[PDB]
């Protein structure tokens, strides 16, 4: 009665879709700018990730993870 | 509440007198007297 | 939305949606106490009828005679006595404050007017309670009247 | 007659009451070199206009509480303040800097009253002034 | 963002021999006895000592390190007493028949009688701290485990004490450093509470849970393997809770529900334990932990991500409130009293939440059985929470006197409400009068109707009744919550709302607490007593600076007796005197709360359950019919339950007997100070002094009656002491004798 | 002290149990337990959830005395300046309340004087002192004889 | 004549303090306005007569009630 989804497969797609959503969220609006030391990424691309500066990519991967977990476990719990 | 003692109808009216009339009047009359010129 | 009262900020009062809104100015202003024009006699009559009417309430249902066949009369008698005191309390206050002079601004606030208001309140109050009692005692009649029982 | 600019203020409840329009209210004027924030004795905060200000308060003690503040809580110590007692009859009455100079400083012209050609311990016995409306200090 | 001044103050013992050095008034010397009292009452008032906000913040910072140290010594004392002067091991063997006892009394002057028989062949004083119940749930099974814990406390104690010295005499933080609020919060929200909750969940799962599961089986402590042995053999940790076969990686693969073997949501009480499921509290703190780490990533720091509370506050303006929260950031990062005022208000209200939650949902084994510990932990945390929310009014007022600046507060929320303080109090005044009649007035209506032989008129379940329709409706929802509004929760969070009557041994651990008109009334007594206490304290904050009576009250200060007999009398207008009166009402308020608690649980909850299931309460349910008149409280609660303590002479409880009187004494003694004034007392001393001038024994430090403030401070100090000593003895003697 | 001493001793004489006083009046708990707590039993049951008897008055008067006694503590502990500042807010309320400002007091509301509060505080403290004790003296003695 | 006729100091008090202090100083004749020594005693002398009568009126109350409603 405490039923989750416990598997691989599309699990990574779920969180990566959220990582993407958050990278869209951060550039959407933020205090996006130089903080700490960022390896620097050019324009948008895979660099759209690293363009957010040092903490932002690192901070979006955080939110993107939790948003994934919240989204994954929520889809797995389904409606019943 | 009525008692055997004679004149058993006095307390019937007089407790009301002491209770409502005697105070209401004196309370009022005193209230008027504090009010005046001075 | 909340500012100074009448533009005078040093008047110890604020103008708010309760104190000085469009509504409350209208409502309170048209209440019988402040309605422009009316003679004090009618002012009190109105305030009486309203208060006397509802004042039978508590004793009619929660009085000592609630638990007998006399609850309706026990309530009326309770309201009557309560109003009588209120009348004298009114007539007395006027008798003392308005001892000296007058106040030609508001007729309600002088010896003559305030006595008219006291008298007005008395009859209004007495009438209010008595009629409300009349409807509770003959409530059976009122019931059928509304639901077309007697046609 | 004499006047000023009412300080910029949203309003408070600690202000005037019926006494102001029945018995008496007090008025206080002062001149300031700039618009700056000051504390109302009626609570809250207000800001005085640059130049002449005018303010009605309910009690004499309130005005003097503000007057002392004006003279102690500003870099330009405002000692230019004047207090009046205004009756509903229109009659006004000068009160503070009474004669002209503050009472702190001795000034010629002031008539002495309340003084005693006597030590405080040299007052008469209460039995001496028996059944007379007078007290020992009279 | 670290800034520090190196060695700002030398470390010398010269100042120790110069008392009152911290104040320029006392520094020169004592001429009267008033100097002595003033040395003590100004000791921690660091504001009045120096106006350098950097210097005081350093004093406060190292004051805390000193405090954490004594609390460590105290806490270590409890562990040491539990290790060497306890019957804990004896209690762990037979939890349901042995009474927990620490502290052995020395046989002398006949005081050995206080070492009463608590079962298990152990003589000592029966404790009500619930420490034994805490130890088991914590996984303690040996005296040595407690002993090592006691030493660790002294280590910490010494370590905390060193830090206090180090951070004021070696490396004192700059004022800039203390002002890192956004960052300070991120660490407490995640480092203290987050990791603290996560770290403890790790202990519960690896030590407490498996061990405590064996105590359900009753393996007995010595047969149970040591805590660390569960880690050396993951086979052991697997044999219980099968979900360790796939141990790690379901967490990282997000399987999670595999762990449901030991991370449950039963939501109830382990029927053998009488306490909350450790499987729940572990899953709980694991959930709280994560939530707290998360919440610790909201605020602005050095990496540009986060929030500026200054931005958030200022960006909260509305039509009704003018400029809004503008300036609130500043005053909360410049005034300590501003912070302390809030922190007390919440910490104090929280300690109350602890009490009301710990009794309905007993989190420890065999706690619910011990009605003494249940009554003792509840009323305890009640008072602490009570005292704190009074100081919340003290410093709330001190801020207004000392650190409120009109220029930095213009037409903002703070200033705006100061501009209708007369409107606030006028209504809070009325509410208190309304609650006053419509709560207490009801009891007087009953007591009078009763005596007049008119029981049909009074307010009662049997006669006319005021039914708490809502609170009852709330219970109905809480009991019907599982399988609907809480599908993954098996049973309701607390059976106080409704359900099966849980029993352990032959006693009631927890059962549905029905609400009647008897309860409706005391609830509105509580609302009444609370509102008056707020009124006294709130009025004390808003009128701290000024009034129509004294516009220059702010200049007089926070702590002053009065402004002379003028104006009809101006005694006790100060904010300090609003804390003074606020204390009596905090007391009067809570005394009724703990009296509600004691009688209600005794009468309508606690008691002995027969095997069949029928319950016999200790007061036979006389609450709902007697708790509706004062004479009923006087008779069926006080007069009745006080029989235990007054007859305690000659028993182990004889202490509570004479302590019940001791409270009474200092209570009356307090009235000596609260009813008089120093005017009389100074004149008396003059006559007394003369007798010493006569024999040449007059003291150099001239005798002086206490200050008017101290006269009041001492007054309330004794009144609240005795008032609580009395209850303290009455509750213990009562609860220990009943079970 | 005086009347407690007179009463507890005669309650032994009238009872034939002088041994009670002689053996328990040498320590304070004895007075608390044997004289106060015990001889209240009939009194506090003047009325109860079950019935009413001739001691119903004294039971009621017992609490009444307790009430006045403690109402005395207010005037004795709390002093004027607090109350004066609380009254003016009420003064404010009435002047601002519509319909009510229609009535204006001919006597300005003010807190009791300093001496007055001591006096009234003492008055209450005294009334409650005798009314509480009297109701106990009569009920305890009349109830027991 | 405002209340406290015997004290203009109190009569002028525009507050409620007048009523209270008017009562508490009523029986202190020495404080009264224009009170002489000769006019003092003459008020005391009369005040005693009224007091004696009350005592006799009181004892009359006990006798009267016992005879009327008592089982003597
Ligand atoms: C945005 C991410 C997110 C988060 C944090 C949650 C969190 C939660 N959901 Mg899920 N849900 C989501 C997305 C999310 N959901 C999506 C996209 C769907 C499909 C539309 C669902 C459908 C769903 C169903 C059907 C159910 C839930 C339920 C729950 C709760 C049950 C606990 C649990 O089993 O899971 C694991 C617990 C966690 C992952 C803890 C998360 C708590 C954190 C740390 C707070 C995060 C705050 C947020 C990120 C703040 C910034 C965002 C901003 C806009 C404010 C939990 C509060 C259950 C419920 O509550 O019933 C109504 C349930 O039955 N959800
Ligand atoms: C001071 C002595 C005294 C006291 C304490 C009482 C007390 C009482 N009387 Mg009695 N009464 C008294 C003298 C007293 N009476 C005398 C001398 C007579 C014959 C004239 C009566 C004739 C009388 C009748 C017919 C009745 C009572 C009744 C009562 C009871 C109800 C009150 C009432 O009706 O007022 C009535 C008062 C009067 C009729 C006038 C009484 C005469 C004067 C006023 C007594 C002197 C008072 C004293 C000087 C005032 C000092 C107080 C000071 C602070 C001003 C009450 C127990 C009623 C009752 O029996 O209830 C069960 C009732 O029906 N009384
Ligand atoms: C701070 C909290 C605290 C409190 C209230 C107590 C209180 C007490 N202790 Mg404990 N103690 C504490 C902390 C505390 N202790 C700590 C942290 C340690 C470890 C260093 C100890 C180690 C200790 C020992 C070894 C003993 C006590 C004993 C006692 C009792 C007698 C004290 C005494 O000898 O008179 C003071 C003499 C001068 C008394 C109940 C004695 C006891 O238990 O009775 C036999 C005892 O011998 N304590
Ligand atoms: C973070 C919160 C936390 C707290 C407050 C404690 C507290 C405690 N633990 Mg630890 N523990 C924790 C986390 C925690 N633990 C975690 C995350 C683990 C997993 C490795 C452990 C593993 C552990 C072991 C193996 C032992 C303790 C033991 C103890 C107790 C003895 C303290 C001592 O003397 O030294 C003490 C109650 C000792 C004990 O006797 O248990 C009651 C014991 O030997 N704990
Ligand atoms: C911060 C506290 C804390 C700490 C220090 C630990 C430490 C440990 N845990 Mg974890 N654990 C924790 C909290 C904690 N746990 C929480 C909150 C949960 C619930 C999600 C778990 C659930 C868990 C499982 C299922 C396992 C561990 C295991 C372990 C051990 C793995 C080391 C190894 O074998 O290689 C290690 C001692 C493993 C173990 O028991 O040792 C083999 C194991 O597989 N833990
Ligand atoms: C969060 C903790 C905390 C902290 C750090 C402070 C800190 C401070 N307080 Mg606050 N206070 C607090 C909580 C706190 N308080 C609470 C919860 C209340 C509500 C009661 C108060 C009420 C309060 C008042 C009214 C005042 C302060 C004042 C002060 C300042 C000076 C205090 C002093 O001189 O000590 C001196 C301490 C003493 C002289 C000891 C007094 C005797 C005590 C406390 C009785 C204790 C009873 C005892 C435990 C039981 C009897 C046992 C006995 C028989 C042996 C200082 C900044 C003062 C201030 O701001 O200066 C103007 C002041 O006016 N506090
Ligand atoms: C135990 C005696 C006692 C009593 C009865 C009170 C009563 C009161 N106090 Mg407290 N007070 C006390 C002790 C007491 N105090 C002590 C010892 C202190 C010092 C610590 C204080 C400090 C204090 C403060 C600081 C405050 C109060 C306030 C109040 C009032 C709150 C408003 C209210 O309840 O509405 C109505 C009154 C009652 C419900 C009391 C019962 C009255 C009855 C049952 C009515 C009787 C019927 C009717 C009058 C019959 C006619 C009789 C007539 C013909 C003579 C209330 C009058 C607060 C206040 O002023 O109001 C906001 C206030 O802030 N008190
Ligand atoms: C023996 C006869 C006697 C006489 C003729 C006087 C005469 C006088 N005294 Mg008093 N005195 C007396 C006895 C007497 N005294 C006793 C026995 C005491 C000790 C208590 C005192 C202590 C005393 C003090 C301290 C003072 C006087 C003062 C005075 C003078 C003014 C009195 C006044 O106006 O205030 C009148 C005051 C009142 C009327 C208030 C009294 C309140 C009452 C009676 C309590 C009632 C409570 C309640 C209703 C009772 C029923 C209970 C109910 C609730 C069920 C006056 C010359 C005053 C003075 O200034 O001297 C020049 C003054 O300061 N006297
Ligand atoms: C059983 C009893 C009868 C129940 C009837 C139901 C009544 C429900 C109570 C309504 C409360 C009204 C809230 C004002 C809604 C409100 O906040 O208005 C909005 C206004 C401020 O709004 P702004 O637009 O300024 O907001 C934006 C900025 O201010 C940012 O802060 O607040 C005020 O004006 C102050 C008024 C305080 C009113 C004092 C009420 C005291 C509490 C009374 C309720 C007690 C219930 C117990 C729990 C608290
Ligand atoms: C407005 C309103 C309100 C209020 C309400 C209320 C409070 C109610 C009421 C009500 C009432 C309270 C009413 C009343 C009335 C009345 C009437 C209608 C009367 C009458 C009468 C009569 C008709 C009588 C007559 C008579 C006389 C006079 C004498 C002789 C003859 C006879 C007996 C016939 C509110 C704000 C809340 C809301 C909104 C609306």
């Amino acid at each position: 009665q405490a039923s989750p989804t416990t598997a691989g497969w599309s699990l990574s797609v779920g969180i990566i879709m959220c990582l993407c959503n958050v990278f869209a969220f951060v550039i959407g609006y933020f205090a996006i700018q130089k903080t700490g030391k960022g390896k620097d990424l050019a324009l948008p691309q895979l660099a759209s990730k690293k363009t957010f500066g040092l903490p932002e990519l690192l901070a979006t991967m955080s939110f993107g993870h939790i948003l994934g977990a919240g989204m994954v476990l929520g889809l797995a719990s389904s409606g019943i | 509440m009525d008692g055997s003692y004679a004149a058993s109808y006095l307390p019937w009216i007089l407790i009301p007198m002491v209770g409502w009339l005697f105070p209401a009047v004196t309370m009022g009359l005193l209230f008027i007297h504090i009010e005046s010129e001075g | 939305v909340v500012q100074a009262y009448n533009g005078d900020p040093f008047v110890g009062h604020l103008s708010t949606p309760i104190s000085d809104s469009a509504f409350t100015r209208t409502f309170i202003g048209n209440l019988p106490a402040y309605r422009k024009g009316l003679s004090p006699i009618l002012r009190g009559l109105e305030v009486g009828m309203a208060h006397g009417y509802f004042l039978i309430g508590p004793w009619t249902l929660l009085g000592p005679l609630r638990d007998s066949e006399y609850q309706y009369i026990g309530g009326l008698i309770g309201a009557l006595a309560l109003i009588l005191v209120a009348t004298a309390a009114l007539s007395s206050y006027g008798l003392v404050t308005f001892q000296g002079e007058q106040g030609s601004g508001d007729t309600l606030q002088t010896a003559d007017g305030w006595s008219q208001f006291a008298a007005g309140f008395f009859v209004g109050g007495m009438g209010g309670a008595f009629v409300a009692y009349f409807l509770l005692e003959n409530l059976s009649v009122v019931d059928g009247i509304f639901r077309g029982l007697f046609n | 007659e004499l006047s000023g600019q009412p300080p910029k203020f949203g309003g408070s409840t600690g202000g005037l009451l019926s006494k102001a329009n029945r018995e008496e209210k007090y008025a206080i004027t002062w001149t300031s070199a700039s618009e700056q924030v000051f504390e109302m004795p009626t609570g809250g905060a207000a800001i005085m206009n640059e130049g002449e200000n005018l303010l009605y308060l309910a009690r004499k003690e309130q005005c003097l509480a503000l007057g002392t503040q004006l003279r102690t809580k500003f870099k330009p110590k405002i000692q230019d303040y004047k207090i009046y007692r205004v009756y509903p009859s229109g009659e006004v009455q000068y009160l503070h800097p009474a004669d002209g100079v503050f009472p702190e400083k001795v000034n010629e012209g002031r008539e002495a009253q309340g003084t005693k050609t006597r030590r405080i311990g040299q007052n008469p016995e209460p039995v001496t002034i028996k059944f007379s409306g007078k007290a020992p200090y009279e | 963002k670290v800034s520090v001044d190196n060695n700002p103050v030398p470390t010398s013992f010269e100042k120790w021999g110069k008392p009152g050095h911290f104040d320029r008034t006392l520094a020169r010397g004592p001429k009267t006895t008033t100097w002595i009292w003033n040395l003590h009452a100004n000791a921690h008032d660091f504001d009045s000592q120096t106006s350098d906000l950097e210097d005081v913040s350093r004093k406060i910072f190292s004051a805390h390190f000193g405090h954490l140290a004594v609390v460590f010594v105290w806490l270590s004392g409890m562990y040491f007493h539990g290790a060497k002067f306890s019957n804990y091991e004896g209690w762990l063997a037979d939890p349901t028949h042995i009474k927990p006892s620490a502290q052995v009394v020395w046989p002398i002057v006949g005081q050995g009688i206080l070492n009463g028989d608590v079962g298990g062949g152990f003589h000592g004083i029966q404790i009500t701290s619930g420490l034994f119940y805490l130890w088991r749930a914590s996984g303690f099974t040996d005296s040595y485990q407690l002993y090592c814990t006691a030493i660790g406390g002294l280590v910490m104690a010494a370590l905390m004490l060193f830090a206090g010295w180090f951070h004021y005499h070696v490396k004192a933080p700059k004022l800039e450093w203390f002002q890192n609020v956004e960052s300070m919060m991120n660490h407490h929200l995640a480092g203290l509470l987050g990791l603290g909750s996560l770290g403890w969940a790790g202990h519960q799962i690896h030590v407490s849970m498996p061990i405590n599961k064996l105590l359900d089986a009753g393996v007995a402590p010595k047969d149970i393997p040591l805590p660390h042995e569960f880690i050396l053999e993951p086979s052991k940790m697997a044999e219980l809770y099968p979900s360790f076969a796939q141990g790690l990686t379901p967490f990282f693969t997000l399987n999670w529900g595999v762990y449901s073997d030991f991370l449950t949501f039963k939501g109830g009480l382990n029927p053998v334990t009488g306490g909350l499921w450790l499987s729940d509290t572990a899953h709980h703190h694991l959930a709280i932990a994560v939530l707290f780490i998360i919440a610790g990533h909201m605020y602005r720091t050095n990496w540009g991500i986060g929030h500026s509370m200054k931005e958030i506050l200022e960006a909260h303006k509305g039509p009704f409130t003018g400029e809004g929260h503008k300036g609130l950031y500043e005053i909360l990062t410049t005034s300590w009293h501003a912070q302390l005022a809030i922190n007390l208000a919440l910490l104090g209200s929280l300690t109350i939440i602890v009490a009301q939650h710990m009794y309905a949902m007993p989190p420890y084994p065999y706690q619910a059985i011990d009605y003494a510990t249940q009554l003792s932990l509840f009323t305890h945390h009640m008072w602490i929470g009570g005292f704190l929310i009074v100081g919340a009014g003290a410093h709330g007022a001190i801020f207004m006197v000392r650190d409120y600046d009109p220029a930095k507060n213009v037409n903002n929320l703070l200033d705006r409400m100061l501009r209708h303080r007369d409107a606030i109090i006028s209504h809070l005044n009325w509410v208190c009068i309304f609650l006053g009649f419509h709560s207490f007035g009801l009891y007087i209506h009953n007591d009078t109707m009763r005596a007049l032989g008119r029981p049909q008129d009074m307010f009662s379940d049997t006669a006319i009744q005021l039914q708490p329709i809502f609170a009852q409706w709330v219970q109905h929802l809480h009991t019907l919550a599982p399988g609907a509004t809480a599908p993954n929760a098996l049973a309701t969070a607390s059976y106080a709302f409704g359900g099966e009557t849980i029993a352990v041994a032959g006693k009631v651990a927890m059962m549905p607490i029905t609400l009647g008109t008897a309860d409706f009334m005391v609830h509105h007594i509580h609302a009444f007593t609370i509102h008056v206490t707020a009124l006294i304290l709130l009025k004390g904050v808003l009128y701290a600076r000024s009034s129509r009576l004294v516009p220059d009250k702010a200049n007089l200060g926070f702590r002053f007796p009065c402004d002379g007999p003028g104006r009809g009398g101006t005694c006790q207008v100060s904010g300090w005197d609003h804390v003074f009166l606020g204390l009596f009402w905090m007391y009067n308020s809570l005394s009724i709360v703990i009296f509600h608690f004691s009688w209600k649980m005794q009468s309508d909850v606690w008691g002995t359950v027969s095997p069949d299931g029928s319950v016999t309460h200790v007061t036979l349910g006389n609450f709902a019919q007697s708790a509706i008149t004062i004479n009923g409280w006087l008779r069926d609660f006080l007069w009745a339950q006080a029989a235990n303590v007054i007859n305690s002479y000659g028993s182990a409880l004889s202490a509570y007997g004479i302590m019940f009187l001791a409270g009474h004494f200092v209570f009356a003694f307090s009235l000596m100070f609260l009813f008089s004034g120093r005017g009389y007392w100074q004149e008396l001393i003059e006559s007394i002094v003369w007798a010493h001038n006569k024999l040449n024994v007059a003291p150099a430090i001239q005798p002086r009656a206490l200050s008017i403030i101290q006269g009041r401070a001492v007054g309330v100090a004794h009144y609240l002491l005795g008032g609580i000593v009395t209850t303290w003895a009455f509750f213990l003697a009562r609860s220990l004798s009943i079970g | 002290w005086l009347t407690f001493y007179w009463h507890w001793k005669h309650l032994g004489v009238w009872s034939g149990n002088v041994a009670q006083f002689n053996e328990n009046s040498t320590y304070l708990m004895g007075w608390f337990r044997d004289y106060l707590w015990a001889n209240s039993a009939q009194l506090i049951n003047g009325y109860n959830p079950y019935g009413v008897n001739n001691l119903s008055v004294w039971a009621w008067m017992f609490l009444f005395g307790h009430l006045v006694w403690a109402t005395g503590f207010m005037f004795l502990i709390s002093w004027r300046g607090y109350w004066q500042e609380l009254i003016e807010t009420i003064v404010w309320a009435h002047e601002r309340t519509p319909l009510a400002n229609l009535v204006r007091w001919k006597d300005k509301p003010v807190a009791l004087s300093i001496v007055q509060a001591r006096l009234v505080g003492l008055a209450h403290f005294t009334v409650g002192y005798v009314l509480t004790y009297a109701a106990f003296l009569i009920a305890s003695t009349a109830g027991k004889f | 004549t405002k209340f406290p006729k015997f004290s203009q100091d109190l009569a002028q008090d525009p507050t409620t303090r007048r009523i209270w202090y008017g009562i508490a100083t009523a029986h202190d004749f020495e404080t009264h306005d224009g009170m002489t020594e000769e006019n003092l005693y003459q008020k005391i002398f009369a005040s005693h007569f009224g007091h004696i009568a009350i005592i006799f009126l009181w004892t009359s109350g006990t006798l009267f009630h016992v005879a009327w409603q008592g089982n003597f």
